[PDB]
RNA sequence: UUAAUUGCGAUAACGAACGAGACCUUAACCUACUAAAUAGUGGUGCUAGCAUUUGCUGGUUAUCCACUUCUUAGAGGGACUAUCGGUUUCAAGCCGAUGGAAGUUUGAGGCAAUAACAGGUCUGUGAUGCCCUUAGACGUUCUGGGCCGCACGCGCGCUACACUGACGGAGCCAGCGAGUCUAACCUUGGCCGAGAGGUCUUGGUAAUCUUGUGAAACUCCGUCGUGCUGGGGAUAGAGCAUUGUAAUUAUUGCUCUUCAACGAGGAAUUCCUAGUAAGCGCAAGUCAUCAGCUUGCGUUGAUUACGUCCCUGCCCUUUGUACACAC
């Protein structure tokens, strides 16, 4: 019931963490454009941050917009229970990230890779392109590329 | 709260409106299968009527914000005045063309 | 991949999300003289989203323009008061 | 003793008893009263047998009624064809039987099933489908 | 300490396999079945046979050794577990003693034919409303047919069957 | 002294004329008791395909086995209690007694 | 040797057989009777099941 | 005339209590709230996500008013539901059961229910008489 | 359909033929002295057969 | 005429038998019998809350008393198309209505003839003839793989392609069943853990305990909003648990992230006439662990016929045949 009239304020596209989030939607599932970035990290970022989830992503000040990137990519500064975390007790660092828009193509390359030069069986199933979860290849994932 | 009248006179006098009386049946004849026009029983007149109704309300409702319960709404008033862009009422004419072709 | 369809786009419409005064005072000058109100209603004729129009809807039930005749979740039904 | 009887009204697999004894004209079910079933359009469809015969009719009785199995429509169904024979047995043992037949005559011309329950019964399944009739399908080739 | 479920499918396949049992080295004795009788302080065997001499032996050697080997099989106390030895009567109405005299006089050398039709003279001569036999696999070629012998009228279908039809 | 006769058997008429000469023994030796509060008989199926091989229609079969539950309650000395666990025993009908 | 015949059956097809024919495939393991299904299709006569519906 | 819990329907009263105990705000919030997702069958955390816990409360003390005795399991079973497997059929799954054992132990704290013997919580004589209190108010807001 | 058998036919008739002033034309006491003159082992075949009779005894009735 | 060589009848046939039917099981009715703290109900005591003016809603095992309506069974009864009206040589029967719990042989099954297939199975059988092998064995056992391997083609299915909707809160209802002894089964309750799960105890050899299996679909409030979108959840990465001797070609479960095709499906083609189809879940089977499977159960519950031989076939009679491994 409660009506407020938009200024000119309102922006129809606002650009976070190198990928152009979208306006006109609410901004927890505007924040799941960024790819490493789901509904449950999305939603606990928007709380964490003390924004109205109701509001809409074209009308946020920047200063919230700026706490909510800080509070992604420093995830556990701020109270995030750590297993929330996509990459946990990675191989190299030992220690819990959270990789992002880009960081996740590299990182996931990173650990290919990784399999490919010791040459393990998922690095030669991922090397031929093959299923590599265990499941039949006879007849499903025919035109799987 | 559209034509204020009883909306169970609307679903009446609409299906009334699309009843279909003559329609056409698949007769063998001999390789080539023919159309020959019949007449319709009062039963299968409601059946049809109720059956293009609540096809033309749900196919309108498909893949929209009018709900479905607004859908067959306009569906059934447009039925009860005779308007040509009623779903059943298209169908109605149709069927009754076909027949008449067919006698 | 053969598909056996066809397909066809739409008009992939672009209803408002956010409201002005040009919008605010429309749709308070012309919520009147519709006899049946309604979410899916006021989407089609103000090119407005179904969240303004549910709240637009309490609004002017809440200050009394529009009668609620039946408040259902998923359905509700308001007339013009007179 | 105080006048007082119980019947039973039943569905597929919903069974509801109800005791019928002279009190203030309090319809209870579960413990809770009638107005609070929750279909709430079944609600109108438990409301109707007493709608039909009139609210006097239940002033000095009260109804009790414990309803077990079951869904909720059935429950529902189970509640009304029990309130429906609770009324009517209290008429036929304690009231004369002009107003048990004139009541058995207007609950059946509303509707049959209001005191004679359903003979409908879940047809059991058999192999090679999964249901009653249905088979599960034939290919040939 | 066993539920009731499995204590009576035990009894069942306790049944089963003694039955397997008698049949299979009682053959030439005539065993035509076996009941059990569980009771306070024993359970008791009885075997329904022709040959009570037989199946006894000199002085019951026969039964002992018998008793004995259920007993060491089953894990029973000595003593919780006797047999009784009982001289069936209507011989003609059992069907798998007549099956085993078949089998012996086939094992012999009889024609199947004068060994079917003097089994099935026996059958309808104790009394029976009718009897049948049939006899399949290859007789006197390579390829095999079954033949039938029978007399008297019987029935195949209903809870008759259940009731009257030994096999 | 609140003995339970329980009876488990599948052979409903013999389970019957136990319980029945039991009862009017019973009520010759005018004891009390809760008379034969008979349980639900319970079902055991076991369904099966009826073929050895896997080909043929695939017809499948129940066989089930039923099995009927009595118990009867009673109030007596120890000796009429010993005569009834010595009298009463029936062929293929399973019987067990407990006290208190 | 000890060895031979050291792998464990504590589990598995191979912990049952059927008690008629050693079997290892169509146990039926129901009332912990351990039949195969054509030797329970056999002997259920005599273990005491009917067939009634 | 005299009310109960019974007398009034279950979603006004569940709302004017949840209302009551968030006004109250004595109910010992446990901290983790507004990070879980109430059930491994679900998918989204709670949408009222600052409430919710003061609904779950008035639900189950309305559910222990009406039972005798309930335990976590229990309210795991009710409060379970059906979980899309992703591309299996659907099946039940049993709710998240630290928060009902969190939501009962700060019921017990405050008052409202107490532990049973037969094992479980059963409903206090103070939860009694504030939950039928509550009702009183609670249906006579429309006089 | 209801087309009854030759049992039931034969019974009946026979049924008739030794018993017909003893017996009248009600299915109840058709069926009370059915059971108490034949051996029947169904309820439903002596029903059927009771049934029959009184439908025969209509008939004698009319020529 | 019947569902039916089911019957009425006709009659070089008469009298019979098997099959069908009859039969048995199950589902429906019994305020009629027997009963019953291992099923309930009412009252009485003791006790909680509100109203107090009697009352309403509850709890209570050694508080008893009473009963069996609901629940379980056992013994029976009940329907036979009963009565009536039509129609039929006016017979068998058929149609409609009334009554009735039930009027499609009441519904669903079980059993189910003769003759055969050169149907399947020697991988169920210490059922087997013959042939092969029989000791660096084709026996048996141990280690490790494989039965899952993927350019592709088909058959059962499961998820869906969205607002008659997804999600979040509440509301909140079944039935069929299974379960540990010399074993370690179904697990309540308490506590820890986001979760999966773990731990301390407890009940149950079971109408008693798991379990009222508080199931799901559903309902009511909200959020979303026609956007491959908060649909859809494949394909992947990382981590946490459980079973097991052992999980690496992930056993499964859980958390986060990744978020593809799919916009209702061409030629074709399957099943189905009422509590049936369809939707929805639950139990059991296999089972140390693993359901998208099967066997049953219940929950919600439609539309359209009440016919025809056009297609696909089936039964009987007549007819033609150059067919007999038989179009
Ligand atoms: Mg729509
Ligand atoms: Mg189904
Ligand atoms: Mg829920
Ligand atoms: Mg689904
Ligand atoms: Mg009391
Ligand atoms: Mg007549
Ligand atoms: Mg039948
Ligand atoms: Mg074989
Ligand atoms: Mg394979
Ligand atoms: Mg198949
Ligand atoms: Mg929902
Ligand atoms: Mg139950
Ligand atoms: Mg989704
Ligand atoms: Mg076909
Ligand atoms: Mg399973
Ligand atoms: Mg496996
Ligand atoms: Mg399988
Ligand atoms: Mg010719
Ligand atoms: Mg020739
Ligand atoms: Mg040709
Ligand atoms: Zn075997």
């Amino acid at each position: 019931s409660l009506v407020v009239q938009e200024q000119g304020s309102f922006q129809h596209i606002l650009r976070l963490l190198n990928t152009n989030v979208d306006g006109n939607i609410k901004i927890v599932y505007a924040l799941t454009t960024i790819k490493g970035v789901g509904r449950r990290y999305s939603n606990l970022v928007c709380k964490k941050a003390d924004v109205d989830l109701h509001k809409r992503a074209g009308e946020l000040t920047q200063e919230e917009l700026e706490r909510i990137v800080q509070i992604m990519q420093n995830p556990t500064h701020y109270k995030i229970p750590a297993w929330f975390l996509n990459r946990q007790n990675d191989i190299t660092d030992g220690k819990d990230y959270h990789t992002l828009a880009n960081n996740v193509e590299s990182k996931l390359r990173d650990d290919l890779e990784r399999l490919k030069k010791i040459r393990a069986h998922r690095g030669i199933r991922h090397f031929w392109g093959l299923r590599v979860r265990g499941q039949h290849t006879k007849t499903t994932g025919r035109r799987r590329a | 709260v559209l034509t204020d009248q009883n909306p169970i006179q609307v679903v009446v006098d609409a299906i009334t409106n699309t009843g279909p009386r003559e329609d056409t049946t698949r007769v063998g004849g001999g390789g080539a299968a023919r159309r020959q026009a019949v007449d319709v029983s009062p039963l299968r007149r409601v059946n049809q009527a109720i059956a293009l109704l609540t096809i033309g309300a749900r196919e309108a409702a498909f893949r929209n914000i009018k709900t479905i319960a607004e859908t067959l709404a306009e569906e059934l008033i447009n039925a009860a005045k005779g308007s040509s862009t009623s779903y059943a009422i298209k169908k109605k004419d149709e069927l009754e063309r076909v027949a008449k072709s067919n006698r | 991949k053969k598909k056996w369809s066809k397909k066809s786009m739409k008009d992939r419409a672009q209803h408002a999300v956010i409201l002005d005064q040009e919008k605010y005072d429309r749709i308070l000058k012309e919520v009147p003289t519709y006899r049946y109100v309604s979410v899916s209603v006021l989407v089609d004729r103000l090119k407005i989203g179904g969240s303004l129009a549910r709240i637009a809807l309490r609004h002017l039930e809440k200050e009394g323009i529009i009668k609620p005749i039946s408040k259902h979740s998923k359905q509700a039904i308001y007339t013009r008061a007179t | 003793a105080v006048p007082s009887v119980q019947t039973f009204g039943k569905k597929k697999s919903a069974t509801a008893v109800a005791h019928v004894k002279a009190g203030k004209g309090l319809i209870k079910v579960n413990g809770s009263p009638i107005t609070l079933v929750e279909p709430e359009i079944l609600r109108f469809k438990v409301y109707e047998p007493l709608l039909l015969v009139g609210l006097d009719k239940f002033s000095n009785i009260d109804i009790r009624v414990r309803v077990t199995g079951g869904g909720h429509v059935s429950q529902v169904y189970a509640i009304r064809q029990a309130i429906a024979k609770g009324l009517v047995a209290y008429h036929q043992k304690y009231v004369d039987e002009q107003s048990k037949n004139e009541l058995k005559k207007a609950f059946t011309s509303y509707d049959r099933t209001l005191l004679i329950a359903d003979s409908r019964r879940p047809e059991p399944k058999k192999f090679g489908g999964k249901g009653a009739r249905s088979r599960f399908q034939k290919s040939y080739r | 300490l066993i539920s009731k479920k499995r204590k009576l499918v035990a009894d069942g396949v306790f049944y089963a396999e003694l039955n397997e049992f008698f049949t299979r080295e009682l053959a030439e004795e005539g065993y035509s079945g076996v009941e059990v009788r569980v009771t306070p302080t024993k359970t008791e065997v009885i075997i329904r046979a022709t040959r009570t001499q037989d199946v006894l032996g000199e002085n019951g050697r026969r039964i002992n050794e018998l008793t004995l080997l259920v007993q060491k099989r089953f894990k029973y106390a000595p003593g919780t577990i006797v047999l009784y030895a009982e001289r069936v009567q209507d011989r003609g109405l059992s069907a798998v003693a007549q099956a085993e005299s078949m089998k012996f006089k086939l094992l012999n050398g009889l024609a199947i034919r004068r060994a079917a039709y003097g089994v099935v003279r026996y059958v309808m001569e104790s009394g029976a409303k009718g009897c049948e036999v049939v006899v399949s696999g290859k007789l006197r070629a390579a390829r095999a047919k079954a033949m039938k012998f029978a007399d008297g009228f019987l029935i195949h279908s209903g809870q008759p069957v259940n009731d009257f039809i030994d096999t | 002294i609140k003995i339970r006769i329980t009876l488990t058997s599948t052979k409903v008429k013999q389970l019957e004329n136990v319980s029945s000469n039991i009862v009017k023994n019973a009520e010759q030796h005018n004891l009390v008791k809760k008379g034969p509060v008979r349980l639900p008989t319970k079902v055991l199926k076991i369904s099966t395909r009826k073929t050895p091989n896997g080909e043929g229609s695939k017809t499948w079969e129940t066989y089930e086995m039923r099995i009927h539950k009595r118990y009867i309650d009673l109030e007596a000395p120890v000796q009429i209690v010993k005569r009834i666990t010595q009298i009463t025993i029936e062929p293929g009908v399973d019987v067990e007694v407990v006290v208190a | 040797e000890n060895v031979w015949f050291s792998h464990p059956r504590r589990y598995g097809k191979g912990s049952r057989q059927c008690r008629v024919c050693s079997s290892h495939t169509g146990l039926i393991r129901k009332y912990g009777l351990n039949i195969c299904r054509q030797c329970f299709r056999e002997k259920a006569n005599d273990i005491g099941f009917n067939k009634f519906r | 005339p005299g009310v109960s819990v019974r007398d009034v329907a279950a979603q006004d009263f569940i709302n004017a209590y949840a209302s009551f105990l968030q006004r109250q705000g004595k109910l010992e919030v446990p901290g983790y709230v507004d990070i879980v997702k109430t059930s491994s069958g679900n998918e989204m955390p709670p949408q009222d996500a600052e409430g919710w816990f003061y609904k779950r409360a008035a639900s189950v003390a309305r559910h222990i008013y009406m039972r005798k005795q309930v335990g976590v399991g229990k309210l795991n079973k009710l409060y379970g539901g059906a979980k899309s497997r992703g591309v299996r059929p659907y099946k039940h799954i049993d709710a998240s059961g630290s928060i009902n054992r969190k939501v009962l132990q700060a019921l017990e704290k405050i008052g409202i229910v107490e532990i049973s013997p037969k094992g479980g919580r059963r409903i206090s004589e103070n939860g009694q008489r504030d939950l039928d209190r509550i009702a009183a108010q609670t249906l006579e807001e429309d006089e | 359909g209801r087309v009854r058998t030759k049992t039931v036919k034969r019974a009946s008739k026979a049924l008739i033929e030794r018993y017909y002033p003893k017996l009248t034309l009600d299915f109840q006491t058709n069926k009370r002295l059915c059971d108490e003159i034949a051996t029947i082992q169904s309820k439903r075949l002596r029903n059927k057969i009771a049934g029959y009779t009184t439908h025969l005894m209509k008939r004698i009735q009319k020529g």
